[PDB]
RNA sequence: CGCGGGGUGGAGCAGCCGGUAGCUCGUCGGGCUCAUAACCCGAAGGUCGUCGGUUCAAAUCCGGCCCCCGCAACCA
RNA sequence: AGGGCUACACACGUGCUACAAUGGCGCAUACAAAGAGAAGCGACCUCGCGAGAGCAAGCGGACCUCAUAAAGUGCGUCGUAGUCCGGAUUGGAGUCUGCAACUCGACUCCAUGAAGUCGGAAUCGCUAGUAAUCGUGGAUCAGAAUGCCACGGUGAAUACGU
RNA sequence: CCUCCUAAAGAGUAACGGAGGAGCACGAAGGUUGGCUAAUCCUGGUCGGACAUCAGGAGGUUAGUGCAAUGGCAUAAGCCA
């Protein structure tokens, strides 16, 4: 949780010196970053979906959820409740220690890295990224992996404004550009 | 390309028309048969005709054109398509 | 077994495992071997992490891999951008070295397809 | 959390060859040897120089001039 | 209007259970051929008239519409 | 004077190089023939990674130069992979010839490393120093051959028969 | 046999009047306890696209009901255990 601890003495200052917030309670916090898995060819054969799952598990140490079909698309050929995709939430601690590690070591390891967008913040604090290849953490073994797999990252937090979280993210040393 | 030790090539007269052309400050398109010669930092700004073997067609010179010569901005052949 | 951006085979000797390296063939592999002061035939396996890490400096001093791609991307798009004859060739898809391409382009027009 | 189903989940120290260590919680088990940290990854050296634009006509001027 | 056949690759004849998506001549390609007709090898041409639905298999089972057939009956 | 004969959806002819281990790469090392040469062949030495550059003898030549033959042989390595096979293609930088290498020369260096794992129907050559394979030279020629015409090296198989 | 309309604001009400369904399904799709709240759209996000999965929001049942239509249904009669 040292993210965390640099979070509550300094970004938080940080923060109320740059927005000139009345209440500490009025900053931005990060509330959950989430890490989805989407995998249609699990339609074809079971497995993959497993072994992506497996791999998102590596990557952060809960056990995914198992996402399944809500409403069911034409193109693609899926019945509605078919076991189509993976997510994990963090939250808390371990959320923040996937936070430093996808910072201080998962992001550096990107192939051919020119920084994150900063434009890709939606309009309500929320961020949300995606890699390309799961070999970036280092959980993964690049030896082991059949499965060339990728993910997307999504950081929740609790700015009002986009302007805001980007803010917030900084403070966190986060790339952009 | 041309040995760097005999230097760039330019036809003489182009050379002349060009330096003409700079010590008017006029942006009359200069029509030329050269297009052989290389372009120049002096002949940046200024539009030349290059002739494609039927036609003189207008090159505007830009500062990434320098290296370059002529006749590789004047395309001769003309083909459009098959079908 | 980590250089540049990339991964590097471990049982394949030094020379030619760096060779996987994009922007560098043979002769710029031994030259970094040379650098280093890493003999040739020894493999990936069973180097220090010293050696290691004197191999990516040395690797570092090139322009290689992302970068090297970059400035790849560059020149091309420049040239189409002119639209030189080489940057007409290249959005073409047609031979840009002066290829009597007659019936044999077949590198860049890709394969054959039939008159309909 | 339910205490069966998760992979295990433990302190392990991480070192890029910068020379910054790192320690933190992760799956792998073992010590971990980074290749670049954030520390010493080159986004605020590199970024300027490997766009590399340059000028043609300084080009054209070096080469060969009068 | 009512009732029996059904509707396709340039034309035509396509294996009772909806998961098989063709064969003939035709056009191109190349050597056979003293010559072509060839024998032989391979290649471009779909919608399954259409609108929908039972179902992951649908043109392939059904509700309607447009036509081609065939029906036999009618007509102040 | 500039351009074209060098165009390029495509089809055919004749060749070269390949697809590898009877091989590739590296180091050492052996054995030819036949030719050309004065607006020519150009040693040695020096510089250049190299193409070449500089200096500059010997020589109208059984004398000097082109000019190291290569396959081979020995030792090492690679170990059946689209590879240390294969070299097309393209980028950079350059050398020489030539008033001049953009269209459109050859060669060099560094990078890049397509297709191709012996080829459908069919179809060609060859009976011996032949085929197969290996280099070498000459003409035209400023430069520009995988073509043509020559030269030697290694060197088979098979012919019952009509 | 079921639903709506014709049917004239209780019920009922005809026509070779206008429109559609049924001849079952389910040992859970029944009982009960505990929990949950929809369609559609927008913005951001690896492969991923008009349309999978994941974030932030608008929306407020426009959704859902094993199958027709009507009347119902959030205390849900809808969805999970």
């Amino acid at each position: 949780a040292k993210l965390h601890d640099y979070y509550k003495d300094e970004v938080v200052k940080k923060l109320m010196t740059e927005f000139n917030y009345n209440s500490v309670m009025q900053v931005p916090r990060v509330e959950k970053i989430t890490l989805n898995m989407g995998v249609g060819e699990a339609i074809a054969d079971k497995k993959l979906l497993d072994n992506a799952a497996a791999d998102l598990a590596a990557i952060s140490g809960q056990k995914p959820l198992i996402t399944k079909a809500r409403k069911s698309v034409a193109g693609f050929k899926i019945r509605q409740g078919y076991p189509i995709g993976c997510k994990v939430t963090l939250r808390g601690e371990r959320m923040w220690e996937f936070f430093e590690r996808l910072i201080t070591i998962a992001v550096p390891r990107i192939r051919d890295f020119r920084g994150l967008s900063a434009k890709s913040f939606d309009g309500r604090g929320n961020y949300s990224m995606g890699v390309r290849e799961q070999i970036i953490f280092p959980e993964i073994d690049y030896d082991k992996v059949d499965r060339v797999r990728g993910l997307d990252i999504t950081i929740t937090t609790t700015a009002k404004s986009d302007e805001e979280g980007r803010a917030l993210l900084a403070a966190f040393d986060f790339p952009f550009r | 390309p041309r040995s760097l030790k005999k230097g760039p090539f330019i036809d003489l007269h182009l050379l002349k028309k060009v330096e003409k052309a700079v010590e008017s400050g006029d942006k009359k398109p200069l029509r030329t048969w050269s297009r052989r010669s290389t372009i120049f930092p002096n002949m940046i700004g200024l539009t030349i005709a290059v002739h494609n073997g039927r036609q003189h067609v207008p090159v505007f010179v830009t500062d990434e054109m320098v290296g370059h010569k002529l006749g590789e901005f004047a395309p001769t052949r003309t083909y459009r398509g098959h079908a | 077994a980590r250089i540049a951006g990339i991964n590097i085979p471990d049982h394949k000797h030094a020379v030619i495992a760096l060779t996987s390296i994009y922007g560098v063939g043979k002769t710029r592999s031994k030259a970094i071997l040379a650098a280093a002061g890493i003999a040739e035939d020894v493999k990936i396996s069973e180097l220090s992490e010293g050696q290691i890490d004197t191999l990516r400096d040395e690797v570092a001093k090139f322009v290689v891999e992302g970068d090297l791609r970059r400035e790849i991307s560059m020149s091309i798009k420049r040239l189409m951008d002119l639209g030189c004859y080489r940057g007409l060739r290249h959005r073409r898809g047609l031979p840009v070295r002066g290829q009597r391409t007659k019936t044999n382009a077949r590198t860049r027009k890709g394969p054959r397809k039939p008159i309909k | 959390m339910k205490k069966d189903i998760h992979p295990k989940y433990e302190e392990i120290t991480a070192s890029c060859s910068c020379g910054n260590v790192m320690k933190i919680r992760s799956t792998v088990g073992h010590d971990l040897n980074l290749d670049v940290c954030s520390k010493c990854h080159p986004f605020f050296t590199g970024k300027q120089r490997d766009v590399a634009t340059g000028g043609r006509v300084d080009r054209f001027n070096k080469r060969f001039n009068i």
